[PDB]
This record gives structure tokens, sequence and C-alpha cells, in this order.
RNA sequence: ACCAUAGUAGGCCUAAAAGCAGCCAUCAAUUGAGAAAGCGUUAAAGCUCAACAAAUUCACCAACAUAAUCCCAAAAACUAAU
């Protein structure tokens, strides 16, 4: 395996891939979803 | 003799055996690459004997420890492993600072204290980063304190 | 090839290296398996200090000789090329690879006295006042030992002492 | 000078140098230590 | 200017040598240490050696801190005996349990040759048994009072024999 | 730097290194930088601030110096070796005092 | 006239507390605790002579620490011979 | 980053005591009242008596012939006993005390008469030969040092040599000799007595193969 | 090249013996460094060499003055040699 090719702040511009997914996926969710979602964090965090 | 033994092709390559002492850096390193989630590499710097000292006294004081490897042993075990990209940061001398449960906000100050001390970069929990990126982390709030506003942004 | 640039600027000082192309080996040696450059063009014992076009790829612009690092010629090839340089250095040969010096070549000396096959300096030899009878005789020296290894096509040993 | 047959370093500034078609040994800390082969 | 490695008595500096040929070399007057040093301690008891630094300033001015005392004199304090053994190896000077070192570990922790290094408790009694390896005091797993009393009545008839041997020697010598 | 010591570095103001120590060009910048940053050639004047920036896409490794005098010593080493670097600069204290 | 100060000879407060510890004109003498509070690692210790080369493990860095030391000394005796 | 090598361990060395050299008389203590004929066969030729290393592992080896008197052996002794160290180093003599009488007839005199009257005293010394052998705890390298000084000064050309020295030195002598390209060789000719040679040569050449002449002795010659 | 910090003036010894008259021992901090290989000091201090790291052409050894009437064939490193 590999790690990252370590991006500086000259050109940052590309945010990393799994961040965005989880945007995505997120978003694909109802709103009664979204409470359950706030209780789990809530409870866990 | 007909054809002189130096301008011939080299006889097969003698296979040069590992000792111990060899054996032993490389699990040291491998040990101090897995157990700690902190690795900060340095320029190591020909500092005074009381003023290296006292480096190492007060970096004690957060629990920091920093620890010196060869390259003989150290670039061919980056090579294989997944640390790859930190080999240009190893060419020359070179310092290894390690640290649990990271904090940079006492590690910088004392680095920025000495003006001649570079921070070349490192690897925080598998994700390596630049001298800025140190920076940004190190303004960067706790996981309690991100994590607390997580669910509020949510 | 690298060269370093100086430059003044008011009062600034700019120092930069710059890269030349460089030139590379030809192609297709005849012994691809050689070690060393010299063997590897079957070029072993078959120059003399004359092979112009040889010695001219091992010495710097200014007469000096490249490091035997940095070439790769082995030790006992490195030091006959050294020593027909120096031999043709004296011979009269080589005629661009002597530093410029515009203020030391308006002040001519004496003619230029040709020779060749020098192995000792032209300073540092002094004049035989007794030579001797012939059962101790005193040889001139000719030519260098480092070069008795060549291919003689007439068969005859190369008289170095003469 | 010193004229000598066998040139050795007595201290470790001596430095060997061939001048002339002979070897002399220069010192820089210690005039007394240049020698002269014969 | 420099630094100055002194072993002082506590509160006793003398106005003389060891202390006035080379203190007073740099241009610093004894009178000014009977007062700095005799001051900065006074809840020692003095005959007991102090290794202290000494930083003499360019403008003859100093300074002073004291550390830990030297590991010869807590040994022989601990052994019960003046002085070391004469030939290290051969014979043994004084016999000490392993709760002497130990105790010792914690009064040299503190001092800033240890102490700045953050050296463990075990870096330390290393090093204790390490001296008393030349010092000529055997360290012990764990004796009592009678194993202890039986090596000081033999060490007293060994160190008498050799008290009267170098005085016969000394008077060998005049003569001859 | 031995020899930096040896010349009398207190003619010297200040001196930085910027250099990115991700490139393959920078070996060069950080030689000069551990010579230039040695306890012998610290302990020559107390005012002096060795500035050591670190980049990453920056792609140019340099070094600026400024003398008593007043002159701008500047030079990019990425093709420089480290023995031209230490020359150059030990060169320019002679002169420039 | 520089001496240590009298030292204390009775077998019995000797092998029960360590007089030379206690340094202070106000400090006392320290009892000492039972040998089971005391850590373990201190009854551990190599008492005796040092280990040798040979009671050392190759998969070790006490091997290599007595093999640096012995490095050292078979370079000096071979430095005996210097002229300079 | 270098290579620990490891180091050779010398626990096995005995030193025996007195390990300094013994002292050697100017004279036997009979003396020799009758004087004998100045044989010079005692130096030609190779040495057949202490060729090989008994108790040390280090010695100084003669390439040459020659006499060693009293004043040689003072030499020898004196500056071993002030450069080494007695508690690591024992040294033993592989020669025997002066017992060959050498004579010198009075200054400035008409010849005739007879033999002279006897001077001083020699130890014949062939080629091939231990001087002073030497043994310890210790490594060639730093007894080599002190053992050349002692050598240069030998009137015979010597060398210091060790055990695994001086077995190297004579199986290249006969590596040199298997696979010499030369079909003519010293020792074919003189046995063979080809061209007539026996004419010129000595009976002795034909056991010294070339090797030896008078006291010389040339090492290289196959 | 580069680089030097711990116990610790180790014990003994001596007027003073701080790695460095001698005797004895030769353990031990630190990833790394010998109760010391050399120089130096009245004794200290100080310089240097081993050990860190950096880094990698090769490196055993081989040096020796002069005579008397005026030096003494001239000269020549390759056209083919049992
Ligand atoms: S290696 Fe064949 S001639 Fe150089
Ligand atoms: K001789
Ligand atoms: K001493
Ligand atoms: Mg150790
Ligand atoms: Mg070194
Ligand atoms: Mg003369
Ligand atoms: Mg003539
Ligand atoms: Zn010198």
């Amino acid at each position: 395996e590999a790690l990252a090719g370590a991006p500086l702040d000259n050109a940052p511009k590309e945010y990393p891939p799994k961040i965005q997914q989880l945007v995505q996926d997120i978003a694909s969710l109802t709103l009664l979803e979204i409470s359950d979602l706030n209780e789990l964090l809530k409870k866990t965090l | 003799p007909t054809i002189n033994p130096r301008c011939l092709p080299p006889p097969p390559t003698p296979p040069q055996e590992e000792t111990g002492l060899v054996r032993l850096l490389r699990r040291e390193i491998a040990a101090v690459f897995r157990d700690n989630r902190m690795i900060a590499v340095c320029q190591h710097v020909a500092l005074s004997a009381e003023d290296k000292l006292l480096l190492r006294h007060q970096l004690r004081k957060h629990k920091i420890l920093m620890k010196i490897f060869p390259n003989q042993v150290l670039k061919p075990f980056l090579e294989e492993s997944k640390y790859q990209n930190l080999l240009p940061l190893f060419v020359g001398h070179n310092l290894l600072l390690v640290s649990e449960e990271p904090k940079v906000k006492e590690m910088v100050r004392i680095l920025k204290g000495i003006p001649f001390l570079p921070l070349l970069g490192g690897c925080i929990d598998d994700t390596i980063l630049s001298r800025q990126g140190f920076i940004n982390y190190s303004k960067l709030p706790s996981l309690a304190l991100v994590q607390g506003e997580l669910v509020g942004g949510l | 090839f690298r060269e370093v640039v100086e430059i003044l600027d008011g009062k600034t000082t700019i120092i930069e290296g710059r890269i030349t192309e460089t030139p590379q080996e030809s192609p297709n040696p005849p012994n691809p398996t050689g070690q060393c450059p010299i063997c590897r063009w079957n070029l072993k014992h078959k120059y003399n200090y004359e092979d112009v076009l040889l010695l001219s790829q091992f010495i710097r612009p200014h007469g000096g000789m490249l490091p035997r690092r940095i070439t790769g010629l082995c030790q006992e090839e490195h030091l006959k090329i050294e020593e027909c340089v120096k031999m043709a250095h004296r011979a009269g040969l080589l005629p661009n690879h002597r530093p410029k010096l515009p203020e030391g070549f308006v002040p001519k000396s004496k003619p230029r006295l040709n020779r060749y096959l020098t192995r000792w300096s032209p300073r540092s030899v002094k004049p035989i006042y007794n030579k001797g009878h012939r059962w101790n005789k005193v040889r001139m020296p000719v030519g260098s030992p480092l070069l008795k290894d060549n291919v003689s096509y007439s068969g005859r040993p190369l008289l170095l002492y003469h | 000078f010193k004229t000598k047959g066998v040139l050795k370093k007595r201290c470790r500034d001596c430095y060997l140098v061939k001048r002339r078609g002979r070897w002399f040994i220069y010192c820089k800390t210690n005039p007394k230590h240049k020698q002269r082969q014969m | 200017s420099g630094m100055i490695r002194a072993i002082v008595r506590a509160g006793q500096a003398r106005p003389g040598p060891p202390l006035g040929p080379i203190l007073g070399q740099r241009g610093v007057s004894i009178n000014q240490f009977c007062k700095e040093f005799n001051e900065k301690t006074k809840d020692i008891k003095e005959g007991i050696p102090l290794p202290t630094k000494i930083f003499v300033k360019p403008d003859r001015t100093f300074e002073i801190k004291i550390g830990q005392p030297t590991v010869s004199y807590f040994l022989k304090a601990a052994a019960g005996i003046e002085k070391g053994a004469r030939h290290t190896g051969k014979e043994v000077a004084g016999l000490v349990t392993l709760k002497h070192v130990y105790e010792i570990a914690r009064v040299k922790a503190q001092d800033d040759a240890f102490a700045l290094q953050d050296v463990p408790l075990s870096s330390v009694v290393r090093s204790i048994i390490g001296s008393a390896r030349s010092l000529g005091i055997r360290v012990v797993k764990d004796l009592s009072s009678e194993e202890l009393a039986a090596f000081q009545k033999e060490r007293a008839l060994f160190l008498a024999a050799q008290r009267e041997a170098d005085l016969a020697a000394q008077a060998e010598a005049a003569k001859k | 730097a031995a020899a930096l010591a040896r010349l009398g570095l207190r003619a010297v103001k200040q001196v930085r290194v910027q250099f990115c120590p991700f490139e393959k060009n920078v070996e060069s910048t950080r030689t000069f930088l551990q010579a230039v940053s040695s306890e012998k050639v610290r302990c020559t004047n107390l005012n002096c601030s060795v500035i050591a920036d670190v980049r990453h896409d920056g792609s140019e490794p340099c070094v600026d110096v400024l003398f008593g005098d007043g002159h701008r010593l500047i030079m990019r080493g990425a093709h420089l070796t480290a023995q031209e670097m230490l020359t150059a600069f030990a060169s320019h204290i002679q002169a420039r005092g | 006239a520089l001496k240590d100060p009298e030292v204390c000879t009775d077998p019995f407060r000797l092998t029960t507390h360590a007089m030379g510890v206690n340094i202070y004109k106000e400090g006392q003498d320290v009892v000492l605790k039972p040998d089971s509070e005391y850590p373990e690692w201190l009854f551990e210790m190599n008492v005796g002579p040092p280990k040798k080369l040979e009671e050392l493990d190759p998969e070790t860095r006490e091997y290599w620490r007595l093999l640096r030391k012995h490095n050292i000394w078979r370079h000096n005796r071979l430095s005996k011979n210097r002229k300079f | 980053f270098k290579t620990l090598l490891p180091v050779p361990t010398f626990e096995d060395v005995a030193i025996p005591e007195k390990p300094k050299l013994r002292f050697v008389e100017r004279v036997p203590l009979v003396p020799k009242v009758r004087r004998e004929r100045k044989n010079l066969s005692d130096i030609r030729g190779p040495s057949t008596e202490a060729t090989e290393f008994t108790e040390g592992r280090f010695a100084i080896l003669a390439l040459g012939g020659g006499y060693l008197h009293w004043g040689h052996f003072e030499m020898m002794r004196l500056t071993i006993n002030r450069s080494m160290d007695p508690k690591n180093m024992f040294a033993l003599w592989r020669v025997p005390a002066p017992f060959k009488p050498i004579t010198r007839k009075g200054m400035g005199q008409r010849m005739g008469g007879g033999k002279g009257a006897i001077d001083h005293y020699v130890t014949p010394v062939k080629a091939g030969r231990l001087i002073v052998e030497m043994g310890g705890r210790c490594e060639f390298k730093e007894v080599q040092g002190f053992l050349d000084l002692v050598a240069h000064k030998l009137p015979f050309p010597a060398k210091a040599v060790s055990r695994e020295t001086l077995e190297k030195m004579r199986k290249d002598q006969e590596e040199r000799e298997r696979n010499n390209q030369n079909p003519w060789t010293f020792e074919r000719i003189a046995t063979a007595n080809m061209l007539g040679i026996r004419k010129v040569l000595s009976p002795y050449d034909l056991t010294h193969k070339g090797r030896y002449w008078g006291k010389f002795y040339t090492p290289e010659r196959v």
C-alpha cells in the first residue's frame, strides 16, 4: 500500500473523496432518519 | 591470463547476511511506527550539548520523545512500508519525534523558540502533513471540541 | 553539463546553476559486457599519446583531468590515461585546453622547443654532466613504463630508456 | 630544512608534496619539521 | 569566562588551597566566597563533600549552584568505613544492603546531572552499584547485624595489619 | 562548518533559508543550512537570526544573506552543490570586511 | 584538616537505618520499610560480576552494547604505537 | 553506521614467570682454549634448526645469514624489555649464547706466525631461523611495531612474522613454484647436468636449488 | 568529513595525582562516547583520536652525498625477427 501525496496550501483544491461520499449519503436520508442519526450521535458523543 | 579479470563481468554477488544489530533496528522501527500515533520528522541540527540535553528535558515535560535512526536501515524499511512518501525527507540529516496522544500545540511552541530547527513534515494517524499542515493541525481543536460542534452543525 | 553564473546587480549578488545538454555515449559498443569504458570499446592496450580523439574525452576544458569516480575507468587504465594526457600537453597537442590569460600572451618568450614522449617535466630535470662509460651509463628516459603493455606489431620491445 | 633519507611525519599537520622531482615534508605549525629527500 | 568544578565542605570555604589559587586565579576574592557559599547552605553539616559549579563571568562576578554530594561519601558512610579499599577487588572495604543503594538513589535523583535527563529510578541505582564496584564496597542482597558485625571485626584486623605495616614500611625507606 | 568559524561570521547580519523538503533538488540546501546553523558558527555574534522557512510547493530552494556593509547575497541553490554554496558565501565575507 | 564526619558503628542501626542518606542537620534517619513494599526490580540486578560476552544474546542490545565497548579497547591497544 | 566486527578473545594464553628476556653472558663459562677453523658452512645454505614455533605466536624471521655477538644480544634484550608489557607479553630466546670464538691478530704485523688470540664470541645464524619468539594475549599489529625496529638493526635482513603470516609466505612460495610458466628451472638444469653446467656450479647448488648464493638468500628466485 | 555530553577529584596514592607519576579496579547515563589513545597543566582547564549521525573512487609497502688534466662512439620508444 501507499500513503497520500501530502497536498500543499499553495494550490489546495482537492478535498478527500471519502468526505464527499459521506455528504451524499447523509443528504440521501429523510428527516426522520436525521433525528435517528442525531440521537445516536448525541448518545455516543 | 588471456583477459584480465577486472575487465570481465563481476562474479556472482555473495549473499550478505543481516546481523543481529541490523535486525534489532528493523523491529524497533516497526514498533515505533506501529504503536505510536504521531510521527514527526525533523532536520537534526548540531547544537550545544547543554542545549541538546535541555531540549530533551523540555520535551520530556509533554511526554514527547526523540530518537535517531541511521538511513542504512531506515530507508530500505520505509521503502517497503506504507510510509514510502517520507523518503525525500530522509535523504540528509534527520531527526524523529515520537509522541503518544498527539498534541502539537506544546511541540511547535518549543520548535518556534529556536529559529534554526526546521520542521520538515511527518505523518499523524496515517496522514502525511507538511509544516503548514502541522500549523493548521495545531490551531485545530481537539476531538471532543470538534465532535461536540459536529452535532450542532448537523 | 552544469555551469555557475554569478551576476552583480546593484549591490545584490545572484548565483545560479544552469544545465547544458550533454552528449551521450555511442549506442552500440563492440563489447557490451565490459566494465570500464576503455575495455568496453576494445581500446585496451591500443592507445598512445598521439590519440587526441580519445584523450580529449577525459579532460576538463582548462587542461585538468576528470576524477576516476565520474568517468568510471579502472585504476590501471586511469593512471595510463593520466600519463598520456601529461605527455600530450608537453608534446604541443591540445592547444585549446589551456587557460586564457590576456595579459600574459603579449610578453612573448623564447620560441617553444618541439618535444614528444616527455616522461618528466621540463623544469625538474638536471643536465647529465657526467654520463659515464658503457658499464655504468646514465640513460635518458623516453616515454613511460605504464605504456610498455601496448601491442607491438613489429614484435620488438619498446626501448623506454635511451 | 633538513636533508634526510626517509621522510616521516613528526606531527599530524605535516603533509607530503612532490616538488622539483623530490618529496618534501612541509609543516605549517612547526617549521622545524621541514624535511627534504636527497 | 569559564566554569570551575570545586568540591567544598558545607560552609567551610578556607582562604587558601585548593580554593585560593584556583578561584583567585580568575580574579575573584575569597572573602566573597566566604559569605556567598557559607550562607548558601546552613542546614548541611560541615565536612560533607559537595561538588559545586562556579561560573565566572567576564566582569569577575560569579554564580554558585549546589548539587548533591558525591557517591563516595554516601557509600563510605553507609558502610561505616573511613576510607575506600586500597586494592579494589582483592579486598572488600564495606558491606551494605540493597536498601542503602536504593535509598541513595532518591537523594541523587534530584541532582542536576540526573534530574535534568529525567532518568528512571533504575538508572541511578545501577550507577551507584557501578561506583561501588571501584569503591571496594560490595552490595549484599540482605544481611543482619551479626553478619555485618563479623565483617567489621575481620576488616579491623586486616586494617590493623596494614596500619602497622605502613609504619614499618616508612621506617625502612627513611633508614635505608 | 569549520571553515565559517575561522573566517569570522560576526560581519553577517541575517541569513534565511527557504526550501521545500519534499523536492528532489533540495539536498544541497539542507547541507548548507546545517553547516551555517552549527554551534561553532552560532557562537560568533549573538544578534544574527537564522530563519529556516519551510514550504511545500514553493519549488524554489533559495538562500538569502545580508552583510554588514549592506549587500544582498541571494543564491537560489537547486543545481549548485553544498561546497559551491559555502565557498561563495565564504568568499564574500573576506571581500566585504 | 578536612575529614568526613564521624560515621555510626552500631551494626543494629546500620542494618536498619542508612545514616549517610540523611545529610540535613534537621533531618532524621529514614526507617527501613519491609522488603515486600520494596519494588521487585531492585532484587533483580546483577549483584555479582558483570555479564561476559557469551552470557548475552545476539538478539539483544546488551550484546552490541558490550561489543561496542570491546571494539574501543581493541582500537586503544593498537594505538599504543602513535608517534604523534 | 558501520559493522561491529567481533574482537579476538585471548583467554587460553598463560603468562610464564619472568616474562622478560633472560640475560646472556658475554663469554661462555668455560672458555675454549683451543682455536678452531672459521667454518663458513654454518652460515651458507638454509637453516635446519629452530624453523617452527614452539610456544609463542610472533617471532623475528632471519631472511639472510650472519653472525650475532654479545652486542646484538644487548640491543635485542633492552629494546624488547622497555617496549613490551610484562603482564601481557612474554619472550623466549631462540638462539644459544655466543660460543664460537673469533680470532684477531695484533694490529700492524707481517703475515705468518700462526693464529692470533681469541677476541670475542659469535653465534652463527642461517636463513629461515627464528631469533626471538614472543607470545601473549595481544594482537600482532602492536607487536609488529617494535619488532621491525629490532629486526632492522640485525646484521642479516629480517622481518617480524607471526603464525599466520609465516604460513602465507610459505604457502605462496609453493604456488609460485607450481604455476611457473618457464619450462627451464634451476633445479632441472643443475641436477641433470645440462650444457655441462656442473663445471661452473658448486656441489652445494644441487641442494640450494639456486636460491642461496654465499650467505645471501633471495626468496624471489624459483 | 562531522562531532563530543553522566555518575565522577573512581578507589588508593601524593605537597597537589580531576581520563592522562604509580597502585588497584575498569563498572555505569544517554540511540551514541574508552574510569582512556595522544598532546598539554605544578595540579586543573584546554586541543585531538576512538563511539553518534552524515557518508562511501582508491590507499600493505616500496625515498640513501662527493675527487681531484677534459664529459665521453654518434644516435634511436614500432613497416612485420627462432
Ligand atoms: S575495466 Fe577493462 S580496461 Fe578498464
Ligand atoms: K639491516
Ligand atoms: K593519575
Ligand atoms: Mg556503556
Ligand atoms: Mg570521531
Ligand atoms: Mg653534502
Ligand atoms: Mg665523444
Ligand atoms: Zn609538523
